[PDB]
């Protein structure tokens, strides 16, 4: 074959997380499955900035710290679109036509990522500075 | 806990423990899928019967870690 | 799942009058007197005549409620006779000096001299049941609180007796309701042991802790509050151990370290009472609860999760063992008998474990110094322990006789044990003869070296030393354990491994029990006689069906007397007679275990403490050289301590002198049945029925002898009737006076 | 307000207002059922598009009642 | 040999992960001292990286003479714990302590 047959390759309980994440999933539209990614990566990214920052013990640490978290995401949706210009030159048609093989929804992935990538970010700033 | 509460940072230890449980207690359940199903028939990739155990297992592991540190 | 049929048994009195309705041997009429005994012998073994596994499991289920009733009737008599006729408030005033007494005796011939002076303004029989030290820990301060209980033990006796009625006469369950083992194991672990200790953990803090904070401050049984105030007046409960100001919120934000005054890990003995710290026993039964309720969710029911036991035996199989435990889950879901023996074995062996864990760790206030009770509380459960264990050897053989199936058992673990059963027995045979010479024969060497005037050539301390180098090291790790491995404890699990002598007044609560050269011997006696008691019961179970002698032993049943004078003579071959043989050896086993207790506890543990703390024991340390010989077991122990019960006529301790005499009688009365046989006596009734046929009234019930198993059964049941009751009074009279 | 907080009893006024809105703002919506549907495809007798409006209408009515009393 | 990429590529990752999170913790520590921000470096009076496993192991081995090694008079060494020892005027052994600077080098 091509791959190897261990006793734990292609095991069910890890495939249940694999084929149900919002990037390998079945029916989600590429505007929406980029939201669940952007809601995911955004909420924790304001973790490291607010307890490990240049100023941590001020008014002032969660507020400024969380500007850099949305300030990181805007460099990521940039890096998503430069991947869109360079991998999808016209979204050249390929073997699967996923969101990922052939593009077709990439700036709907990109715009979907930025919604939670600002939305989930300040939600933790709500949950950290208040509550 | 430099940006949060002292009894607020236990909730990260307790809620990680539910995810620490079900990540390796979840694939150990042999007979899965036995009833009842979800309240609003939300087709979701586990059962409430199973998920109640993970929150129960997470509540025991989290008690072990919180009192352990 | 709940599965019940309606009204299977009608509440009609027609089967009350005519006896023997349940058998097809019975309901005919006694043409002989064997029918009177054949009725009373085969009453309750419902598997003998009900050939229906559903029907028998309902008769077992309801009769357990009836046995739940007669405890609650008897628990009423322990609670009503203590509220009404006790010196309990006199015992609550001065707990140390005043001995307990309940059962005031009536004013007739001189049995009212048993109402002797106990202390206070009360006269009665000195009780050795420990209920006074038990109820004091529970917090019972006035007779009135107990008064409702006996009522609550009576009404729950009525409720269980109705539940035995309702769950058999009206609504008796299905067979498949009984085979639901995993839902039964989940509930008994979670609900019965878990919540039942959780609720006792609640009663220990809400009721039993706070008054023992006050009684041990030395104030009164009068100015202390009542239990209902402790819940309501939350600042009365916040003055003693001031941690109830925070309430149930530290239990829920997991800052459990803020319970550091009423939930403890002291681990010693309460020095003002000599008993267990109740704040330790509260944190105990809390941790037992959470362990048991968590263990209550281990087994699989109809929600998918949980361990299935049938799936756990398959894939427990080895190269030595072949099929593993396959079929063994089906054994304890079809056979009640195998379920009885396994449950009995770990009920009796538990009953000896509690007896060992009570003297080294006194659980109760002023039970430690009350040597009248703390010796009797040991010796009861040791006998109850040894009795259920021979029951475990009994009903193992009954499962083997009929409920054994070779179809379900091919090359699994039940079959292969029967397929090397000689190698099991003959190796266990050798170790009895090894441990008879090298444990009992050492006492014989200790006689023939001491009587010959050579006390340097025996096995003692001042001679060849048989030192218990292992058990002296186990004390070396169970006493260095605290703070060296168990760092959060104050002291060790008990003081017996080492530490200071703890005393309440001048009586020792507990002191470090040394092990010397004599303790190696007597422990190896116990290793000897238990290994014989195992051997007779294991030979009864492994050869229950067949042997080289009789291949149809279980075709002849569980309880058949003999196979006659054939094969050279074959008597006492059955699985019943091995239990009959194993009852005396169990009597011979535990009697040494009780003797090893009642001397070492008197000689090396208990005694009178002077003001500086220099202990003087009761017999004053004479186990270390007396107990190595047979003579010193007779001279220094049995002759010395039998004095207290033969100089007791005209005392309040006088029925002890009577039962010591009265049980020497019935023991010898066994030997009329044991050493003899049937066919002498059934021949002798030919002469005695002649005296009633000469005068023309020889009865229609033909006056019969006993059967051979019965003559064995009466002979052992009167044998144990004597030797335990001989010791029962002998232990009572001796430790009351000098202890 | 006898057994609760002063800023806790506003939450009964706000959450009643969401139920006060959707009980008589709900049957006034003419075109219902337009997408999107619920997140886990829970078959539930309204849409998240509609229900977000009721929580928005309830947030306005609740602001009117709380500042009105 | 039939999975030799999974060995090497996971070994490749844990090499790079270790170089960033050990040596890069010095380049972080170089800069915060160069920029005069000693509240931002990784030190003992700073963001501490405490070696708790090597202090629990150093603890349980120094409290073993008498608990789990009873017949030993003193411990296995004086490098885990205990008093110092001198010969002449110089120290034979003393407990080598492991703080944030010892965590930082043990990962290198
Ligand atoms: C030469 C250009 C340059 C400039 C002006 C800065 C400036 C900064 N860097 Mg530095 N950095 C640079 C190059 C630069 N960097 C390079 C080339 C490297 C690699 C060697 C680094 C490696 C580095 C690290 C590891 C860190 C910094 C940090 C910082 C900040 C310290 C003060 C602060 O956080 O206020 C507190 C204020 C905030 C955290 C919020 C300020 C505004 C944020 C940045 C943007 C908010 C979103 C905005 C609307 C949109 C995104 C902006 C983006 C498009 C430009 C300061 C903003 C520290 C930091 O805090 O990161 C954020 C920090 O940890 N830098
Ligand atoms: C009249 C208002 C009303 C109220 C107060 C409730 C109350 C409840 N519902 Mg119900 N329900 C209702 C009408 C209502 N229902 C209507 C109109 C529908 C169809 C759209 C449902 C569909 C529904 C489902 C599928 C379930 C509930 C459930 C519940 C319970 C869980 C708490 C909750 O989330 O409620 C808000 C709670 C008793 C859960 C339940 O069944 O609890 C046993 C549940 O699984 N509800
Ligand atoms: C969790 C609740 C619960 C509690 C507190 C109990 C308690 C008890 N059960 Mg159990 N039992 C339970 C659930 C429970 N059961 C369930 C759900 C089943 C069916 C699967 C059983 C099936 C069962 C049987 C067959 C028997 C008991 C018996 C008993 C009694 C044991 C005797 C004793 O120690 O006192 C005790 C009262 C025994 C008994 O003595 O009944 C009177 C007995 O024979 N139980
Ligand atoms: C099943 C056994 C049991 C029962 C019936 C109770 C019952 C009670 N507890 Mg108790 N409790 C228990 C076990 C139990 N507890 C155990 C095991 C602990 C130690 C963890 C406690 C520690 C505790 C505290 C600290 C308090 C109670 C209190 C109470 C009372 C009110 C609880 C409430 O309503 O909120 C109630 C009588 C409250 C009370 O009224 O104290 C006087 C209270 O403050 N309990
Ligand atoms: C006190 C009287 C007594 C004695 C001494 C014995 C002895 C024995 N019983 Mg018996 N038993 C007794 C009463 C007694 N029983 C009674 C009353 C019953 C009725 C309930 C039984 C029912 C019973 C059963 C059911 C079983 C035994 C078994 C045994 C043997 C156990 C193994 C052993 O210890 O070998 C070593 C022997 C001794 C300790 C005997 C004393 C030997 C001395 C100390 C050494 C000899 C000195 C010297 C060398 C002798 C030679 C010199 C001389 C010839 C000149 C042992 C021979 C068991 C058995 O046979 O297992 C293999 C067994 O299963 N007995
Ligand atoms: C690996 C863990 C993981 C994490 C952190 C998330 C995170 C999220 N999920 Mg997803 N999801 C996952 C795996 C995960 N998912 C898996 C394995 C399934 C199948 C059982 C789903 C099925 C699912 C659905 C149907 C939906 C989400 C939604 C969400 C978002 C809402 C918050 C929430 O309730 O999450 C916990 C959040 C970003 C919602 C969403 O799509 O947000 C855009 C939503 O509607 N999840
Ligand atoms: C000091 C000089 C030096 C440095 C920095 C390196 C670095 C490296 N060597 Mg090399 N090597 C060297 C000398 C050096 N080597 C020499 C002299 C030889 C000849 C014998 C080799 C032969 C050799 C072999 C045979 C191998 C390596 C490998 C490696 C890599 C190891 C994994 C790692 O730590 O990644 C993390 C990277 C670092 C720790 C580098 C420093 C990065 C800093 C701390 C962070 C960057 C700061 C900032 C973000 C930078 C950008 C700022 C800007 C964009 C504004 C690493 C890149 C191995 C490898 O590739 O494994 C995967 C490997 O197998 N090297
Ligand atoms: C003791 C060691 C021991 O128990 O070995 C274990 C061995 C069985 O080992 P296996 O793993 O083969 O058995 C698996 C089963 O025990 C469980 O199904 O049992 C025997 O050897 C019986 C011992 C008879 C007594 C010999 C002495
Ligand atoms: C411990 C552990 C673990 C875990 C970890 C992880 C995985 C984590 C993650 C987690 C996460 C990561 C989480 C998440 C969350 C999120 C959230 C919860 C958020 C929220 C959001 C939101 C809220 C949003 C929305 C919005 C928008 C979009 C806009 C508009 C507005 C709003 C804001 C609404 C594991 C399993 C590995 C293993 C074992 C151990
Ligand atoms: C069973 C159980 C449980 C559960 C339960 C729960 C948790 C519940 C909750 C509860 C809830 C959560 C409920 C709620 C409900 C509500 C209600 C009851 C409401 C009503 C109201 C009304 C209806 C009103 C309204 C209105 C207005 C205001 C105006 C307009 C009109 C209307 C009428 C609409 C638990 C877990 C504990 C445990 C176990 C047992
Ligand atoms: C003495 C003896 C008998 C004879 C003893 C018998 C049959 C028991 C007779 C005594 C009982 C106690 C008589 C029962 C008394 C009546 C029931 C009295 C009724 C009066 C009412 C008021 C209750 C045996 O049958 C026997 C069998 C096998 C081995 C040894 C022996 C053995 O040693």
């Amino acid at each position: 074959i091509g791959h190897l047959s261990t006793p734990i390759s292609n095991s069910s309980a890890v495939n249940g997380l694999l084929a149900n994440l919002p990037a390998y999933r079945k029916g989600l539209t590429p505007r929406l499955r980029g939201l669940e990614i952007g809601m995911a990566h955004g909420y924790f990214l304001t973790g490291p900035f607010v307890e490990l920052g240049p100023l941590r013990n001020t008014d002032g640490g969660i507020l400024y710290g969380s500007l850099s978290a949305v300030g990181l995401v805007v460099i990521l949706t940039a890096c998503l679109a430069l991947y869109g210009k360079a991998n999808f030159s016209g979204s050249s048609k390929s073997k699967d036509a996923t969101l990922w093989e052939s593009g077709e929804g990439w700036s709907d992935f990109v715009s979907g990522w930025l919604i939670g990538g600002a939305g989930s970010v300040g939600f933790a700033y709500l949950l950290l500075q208040y509550i | 806990t430099q940006s949060v509460g002292e009894a607020a940072e236990k909730s990260f230890v307790m809620l990680a423990s539910v995810l620490f449980a079900g990540a390796v207690g979840g694939p150990g359940i042999k007979m899965k899928g036995q009833g009842p199903a979800w309240p609003f028939n939300a087709q979701i990739p586990f059962t409430p019967s199973e998920f109640l155990a993970v929150t129960a297992l997470g509540h025991i592991i989290g008690t072990g870690v919180i009192l352990g540190i | 799942k709940i599965v019940i049929d309606k009204d299977p048994v009608s509440t009609s009195f027609d089967k009350w009058a005519v006896p023997g309705h349940f058998s097809r041997t019975l309901a005919k009429g006694p043409k002989t007197t064997t029918w009177i005994w054949n009725l009373h012998a085969d009453v309750h073994d419902f598997d003998s005549y009900t050939s229906d596994l559903e029907e028998v499991s309902r008769k077992i289920f309801s009769a357990h409620f009836g046995h739940l009733a007669v405890v609650f009737i008897w628990l009423s008599g322990a609670y009503f006779h203590g509220a009404r006729f006790s010196n309990y408030e006199a015992w609550l005033s001065n707990p140390t000096t005043i001995k307990p007494s309940a059962q005031v005796v009536w004013p007739i011939v001189g049995q009212e001299i048993l109402n002797g002076d106990v202390g206070g303004g009360f006269q009665g029989i000195q009780i050795t049941s420990g209920l006074f030290q038990m109820w004091r820990a529970s917090g019972i301060t006035t007779e009135l609180q107990l008064y409702v209980t006996a009522i609550g033990a009576l009404v729950m006796a009525a409720l269980m007796l109705f539940a035995g009625w309702f769950h058999y006469h009206k609504a008796a369950p299905k067979l498949e309701w009984f085979q639901n083992a995993e839902s039964m194991m989940n509930h008994h672990l979670g609900g019965l042991f878990g919540l039942g200790s959780l609720s006792w953990a609640g009663h220990q803090i809400h009721v039993s802790l706070p008054v023992n904070k006050l009684l041990d401050s030395g104030v009164s049984p009068q100015e202390i509050p009542l239990p209902h105030e402790f819940i309501l007046n939350k600042d009365l409960i916040a003055q003693l151990y001031p941690s109830f100001g925070q309430g149930l919120t530290p239990f829920f934000t997991l800052n459990w370290n803020e319970y550091s005054d009423f939930l403890t890990f002291k681990g010693g003995l309460n020095p003002v009472t000599g008993g267990l710290w109740l704040s330790d026993s509260a944190h105990h039964h809390l941790a037992i609860a959470v362990l048991f309720i968590v263990a209550g969710h281990m087994y699989r029911t109809n929600w998918g999760i949980g361990h299935s036991m049938k799936e756990m035996y398959d894939s427990h199989k080895g190269p030595f063992t072949g099929e593993g435990h396959k079929g063994v889950y089906e054994i304890f879901t079809n056979s009640w008998h195998a379920q009885l023996s396994l449950n009995l074995a770990l009920f009796g062996s538990l009953s000896i474990i509690v007896a060992h864990h009570m003297y080294s760790m006194p659980p109760y206030p002023y039970l430690a110094t009350d040597y009248a009770t703390s010796l009797c509380l040991f010796t009861h459960h040791v006998w109850i322990g040894g009795f259920l264990i021979v029951g475990a050897g009994a009903h193992a053989a009954i499962f083997m006789v009929r409920d054994y199936d070779p179809a379900q058992n091919y090359n699994n673990l039940v079959d292969r044990v029967l397929r090397h059963r000689d190698a099991i027995i003959s190796h266990l045979n050798w170790v009895c003869i090894f441990l008879g010479f090298h444990s009992f024969g050492l006492y014989i060497h200790n006689d023939t070296m001491r009587a010959l005037g050579r006390p340097q050539d025996m096995f003692s301390d001042a001679a060849i030393q048989l030192q218990p180098v292992f058990a002296q090291w186990v004390q070396g790790v169970n006493s260095a354990a605290a703070g060296n491995t168990a760092p959060n404890a104050l002291a060790n699990a008990s003081y017996a491994f080492g530490g200071d002598i703890v005393s309440v007044g001048g009586k020792v609560a507990m002191m470090p029990i040394s092990l010397g050269t004599a303790d190696f011997l007597v422990h190896h006696i116990h290793a000897f006689t238990i290994h014989v008691t195992v051997l007779i019961l294991l030979k009864g179970v492994l050869f229950a069906r067949n042997s080289r002698l009789i291949p149809d032993k279980a075709n002849l049943g569980f309880r058949f007397p003999c196979d006659g004078p054939g094969r050279g003579g074959t008597c006492q071959v059955s699985a019943w007679d091995h239990v009959f043989l194993g009852l005396f050896w169990m009597y011979n086993s535990l009697s040494v275990v009780l003797f090893h207790f009642s001397w070492k506890m008197q000689s090396d543990v208990w005694g009178n403490v002077t003001a500086d703390g220099a202990v003087s024991h009761i017999t004053g340390n004479n186990f270390a050289q007396g107990a190595i010989t047979i003579n010193g077991w007779l001279r220094d122990f049995l002759w010395a301590q039998a004095s207290q019960v033969i100089q007791s006529y005209g005392s309040a301790l006088s029925a002890y002198g009577l039962m010591f005499l009265g049980a020497h009688f019935i023991w010898a009365f066994s030997l009329m049945f044991l050493f003899s046989g049937r066919g002498y006596w059934q021949e002798l009734i030919e002469s005695i029925v002649w005296a009633h046929n000469k005068l023309k009234f020889a009865p229609s019930i033909q006056p019969r002898a006993l059967s051979i198993t019965q003559g064995r059964a009466v002979g052992v049941a009167h044998y144990l009737l004597g030797g335990i009751a001989t010791t029962w009074s002998f232990f009572h009279a001796r430790i009351i006076s000098v202890g």
